[PDB]
């Protein structure tokens, strides 16, 4: 629940759980002059583990 | 105040520094296409 600009939304049937609702609901931007800052170091530090 | 080369391989050399490997993408699309055609054929089967 801390500020995570890289939180992925839950898709499909997994969106139909309360926990997935929590994960999804932290993303919707209330238009109250949003101050959530997108990251600047996301393209140079690279991590291709699979 | 008065004075006094065409190297396509370079496109893949940037895959390590600010990753820009385009042939890696070409591999990804080629594998995706082969998977799509295989699935379409076997589903029709």
């Amino acid at each position: 629940l801390s500020d995570n600009p890289q939180r992925q939304s839950v898709s499909g049937p997994l969106s139909s759980t309360v926990y997935g609702f929590v994960n999804n609901s932290m993303m919707v931007q209330l238009p109250g002059q949003p101050g959530i800052k997108p990251l600047t170091f996301a393209n140079l530090i690279n991590f291709k583990v699979d | 105040n008065r004075g006094g080369q065409a190297d396509p391989t370079k496109s893949l050399q940037a895959a390590g520094s600010s990753s820009s490997g385009v042939a890696k993408g070409a591999l990804t699309i080629l594998g995706g296409q082969i998977c799509m055609l295989g699935l379409q054929k076997q589903l029709q089967a």
